[PDB]
């Protein structure tokens, strides 16, 4: 899931 | 903050008692807020003890020693405390020296389907508990998913590869147990497009800006608007962006029309002045030379024709005011016009270089969810966000296997025995396997209580690999069926020689279309020794399992060659590509929330099985069928962390059941 | 609340997600509507672009000097028969039977329509001018 990124981390959505 | 950074590194709220705490002690949670903080102190304290020093057990005599008055006081709730903490393996688990000897008589008997991280996890807490533990693996080694490459000083995962922040994390106490060489991987990733030149830093800015709205835009499509239902189907992520950026493209469209909808109304009020001042300019002309006839007229003359001549006089310095008027009315507009011709709204939404960049963005999410966004569901995809460690991401430059090797450690594992049948009964359990390699050779194994580690992908196998008898119930049965189980490769590439930076840990590369945005899109540079490890995500994945490896070698040595040159980029010494869908013990790579499921069906998945009674109307019979692993841990799917903590669960759940509570 | 310069209406919503190609038939949609506008501004350009032809020069062989004339309080009979026919086209417009004169202003004309009422029959005059 999200929290797998290391490389460039998606914020969109997240609180 | 001591105390309180305990609380926080055990996933646990300082100030407050959680639900599995108010179970255990219902007289606390219930009874007055004084003891309540007592409790909390207790924990909080006990938990700083055992992870200021988690190379060794801390007993309750230890812990008791070490408390202070007046929490000190009550002994029995220092000694409940303690060991509700052991027994859901908040404290002594992993590896530990042991300070009491294992007592030799043991109780009861279970059988561990799988020695990944989550069946082995459960083995040491159950073995430590004093039952007696078998793990069946079908596998020649013990790890699973946790697989490691070794061949001279090359040391590559091909499975779990980074711990995602040590803050909050049980591998935090497990790297103090057991030698990783935890090394933390920096952050800047430079993009290169499909020709091998990097994304200008303006441009890259603005995709990943754009990226995030887009993100945050299909958030706002479900949670405020309701987007979730369509036609009868539920909502993906992938619809949902799709959705998201064709609006996008529409505003545009939108915002051009009426740009130049307002040009056409300056140009016709433009159009109207231009009749009235050509229409003037006639009337002036003509008026002109009514007053110049009249003029030639020469002196002497009555006053009638001196009448004509100032009457005409006036009439026509009238006319030609007018005429200045609209002159100075038609250089308003045409500066005017001049300004909106010169201040257009942008011509597209993205260009296609735009689109190619966006597209990076959406593989990078379908490698963290191993799956295609069109799968993904909208709502509840990122439903596990709020528990994020907190940290630096950090490779393991021992090899990830140095944890479940260590983990292995004195316990009893039957390697090559693939599991073929489990049988539960209200009398007990037996699971049939066979030898791997010689599948004629059949054994049974009998036992009070099994615990199913078992891939999800492998429960998802029609015809199934492993039959429960009786049958798993529909419920189970649904929820497997609903979630997400995907998938995600690795190209491993082994090198003489360092032809990359060598203070950059990852770069991406962009692909030529959509279709193949997850092949080959992410670099990893981690290790001591040269390595370089390339991702195949999202619908590459699937596809690129049935392509050979020197076809990949070589698509991953032409991206690298148009990165670094020709002349920089030598051929690999040793190559390896994983085939994780292929590999009949794991059938993909870690679960995902996938669209028409969510989070309760990670709770659906951890609730074990009771049988029917073998005689009718004997009394409701204890449960036999457990269950663990990444797709059981509704808070930390898809991760090592979670199937270690989901095997501290049931180790915990099946102690309470066969040894009784406390 | 979306996020800033994202447009996600209910309808906006609906209009694209109701069928499978209602998303490529909005967008054809406004592609048409955007090249009908932009022919209907080269047609409008090129209209306003021969009326500009047309103006050419401007109204500069038309216009005429500036007269500078100092005002006086004394009519002669000249200035009052031209205001007799002033009157008699122009009606009750003060300042163009004070421009026509040349050298009365608008309070002198004023007090001309009441001083000469009865001996230039200005009642009649003005009904004549009403008839036209
Ligand atoms: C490519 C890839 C990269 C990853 N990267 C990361 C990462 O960076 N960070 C992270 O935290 N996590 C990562 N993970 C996830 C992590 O590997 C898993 O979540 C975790 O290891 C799963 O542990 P488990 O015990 O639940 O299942 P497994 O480790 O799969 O263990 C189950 C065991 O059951 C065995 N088995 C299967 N069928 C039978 C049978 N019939 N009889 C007996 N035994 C059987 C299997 O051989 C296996 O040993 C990654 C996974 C993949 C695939």
């Amino acid at each position: 899931s999200r929290t797998m990124q290391t490389a460039r981390k998606s914020t969109g959505g997240k609180a | 903050s001591g105390v309180e950074g305990a609380a926080f590194q055990s996933r646990l709220p300082h100030d407050r008692m959680t639900s599995q705490e108010a179970a255990c002690f219902p007289d606390i949670i219930s009874g007055p807020q004084q003891t309540q903080k007592v409790f909390l102190f207790i924990r909080n304290r006990t938990l700083q003890l055992w992870l200021d020093n988690p190379k060794i057990q801390l007993t309750f005599e230890a812990t008791l020693q070490q408390l202070e008055a007046p929490y000190n006081s009550d002994t029995v709730l220092v000694h409940r405390v303690h060991s509700y903490l052991e027994r859901h393996g908040l404290i002594n688990f992993g590896i530990y020296k042991r300070i009491k000897p294992l007592p030799t008589k043991k109780t009861g008997k279970v059988i561990i389907i799988g020695s990944g991280v989550s069946g082995l996890a459960a083995a040491r807490q159950l073995q430590s508990f004093g039952m007696d533990v078998t793990l069946l693996e079908a596998r020649d080694r013990v790890g699973g998913r946790v697989a490691t490459f070794r061949k001279g000083n090359y040391v590559a995962d091909l499975g779990a590869m980074v711990v995602t922040g040590l803050g909050g994390n049980p591998m935090a106490v497990v790297s103090k147990q057991v030698n990783m060489e935890l090394a933390k991987i920096k952050q800047k990733c430079p993009l290169y497009e499909a020709n091998g030149q990097a994304v200008p830093k303006e441009k890259d800015e603005m995709v990943e800006q754009e990226f995030n709205r887009l993100l945050e835009a299909t958030s706002y499509l479900s949670h405020q608007l309701d987007f979730n239902v369509l036609n009868n189907k539920p909502v993906s992520l992938g619809q949902a962006l799709e959705v998201v950026i064709q609006l996008q493209e529409k505003h545009v469209k939108d915002e051009q029309i009426e740009h130049w909808k307002k040009i056409v109304k300056t140009q016709e009020e433009l159009k109207e002045l231009l009749n009235k001042m050509v229409n003037l300019k006639e009337k002036i002309k003509e008026l002109h030379q009514q007053y110049k006839e009249a003029s030639e007229v020469k002196p002497p003359r009555d006053i009638t024709a001196e009448f004509l001549v100032k009457s005409k006089h006036r009439d026509l310095t009238a006319l030609c005011k007018e005429y200045d008027e609209l002159a100075e009315t038609q250089g308003k507009l045409e500066e005017k016009l001049q300004e909106l011709e010169a201040n257009p709204p942008s011509d597209v939404y993205l260009s296609s270089r735009d689109r190619q960049i966006l597209d990076w963005h959406f593989a990078n999410l379908e490698f963290a969810n191993a799956t295609p966004l069109s799968t993904l569901s909208l709502k509840h995809w990122d439903q596990d966000d709020d528990f994020e460690f907190t940290g630096s991401h950090l490779t393991v430059r021992n090899g990830y296997s140095c944890v479940p090797v260590a983990l292995a450690e004195g316990l009893d594992i039957k390697l090559n025995t693939a599991v073929r049948q489990v049988r539960y009964t209200a009398s007990g359990c037996e699971v049939i396997a066979v030898n791997t390699r010689s599948t004629s050779q059949t054994f049974i194994y009998k036992c009070d209580a099994v615990l199913c580690t078992l891939p999800l992908g492998v429960l998802k196998q029609q015809p199934p690999a492993v039959q429960f008898v009786p049958p798993l119930p529909e419920w189970k049965t649904s929820a497997v069926q609903r979630m997400g189980f995907g998938n995600l490769n690795k190209v491993v590439l082994c090198f003489d020689r360092v032809f990359w930076d060598p203070s950059v840990n990852l770069f991406g590369h962009v692909g030529s279309t959509t279709a193949s945005r997850g092949e080959l899109f992410l670099f990893w540079n981690l290790y001591k020794a040269p390595i370089l490890l390339a991702l195949v995500a999202g619908e590459a994945a699937g596809i690129m399992e049935n392509i050979s490896d020197d076809v990949i070698v070589g698509r991953c040595l032409a991206i690298l060659k148009g990165i670094f040159g020709s002349s920089a980029v030598p051929q690999p010494k040793e190559t390896v590509v994983s085939r994780w869908r292929a590999d009949p013990w794991a059938r993909g790579s870690y679960s995902y929330v996938a669209a028409g499921s969510s989070g309760n069906d990670y709770d659906l998945m951890a609730q074990p099985i009771t049988p029917g009674p073998s005689i009718p109307g004997a009394p409701q019979p204890i449960p036999r069928l457990f269950f663990a692993g990444e797709h059981t841990i509704r808070n930390y799917p898809a991760t090592v962390h979670g199937a270690l903590l989901s095997g501290l669960r049931e180790a915990g759940r099946i102690a309470d059941q066969f040894l009784g509570a406390m | 609340k979306p996020p800033k310069g994202m447009f996600l209406s209910q309808e906006d919503v609906e209009a694209v997600s109701a069928n499978a190609t209602a998303a490529t038939t909005v967008l054809r949609q406004l592609d048409m509507e955007l090249v009908s506008v932009k022919r209907q501004i080269q047609n409008i350009k090129q209209t306003n672009s021969a009326l500009k032809e047309k103006l050419d020069g401007g109204i500069e062989p038309y216009r005429l000097p500036e007269v500078i004339q100092k005002c006086n309080a004394r009519w002669t009979t000249e200035e009052q028969l031209l205001a007799v026919q002033a009157i008699r086209k122009y009606g009750r417009d003060f300042q163009a039977i004070s421009d026509v004169i040349g050298n009365k202003s608008v309070v002198q004309v004023k007090n001309f329509f009441v001083n000469y009422r009865r001996r230039f029959n200005i009642d009649e005059v003005l009904q004549e001018w009403e008839a036209e």
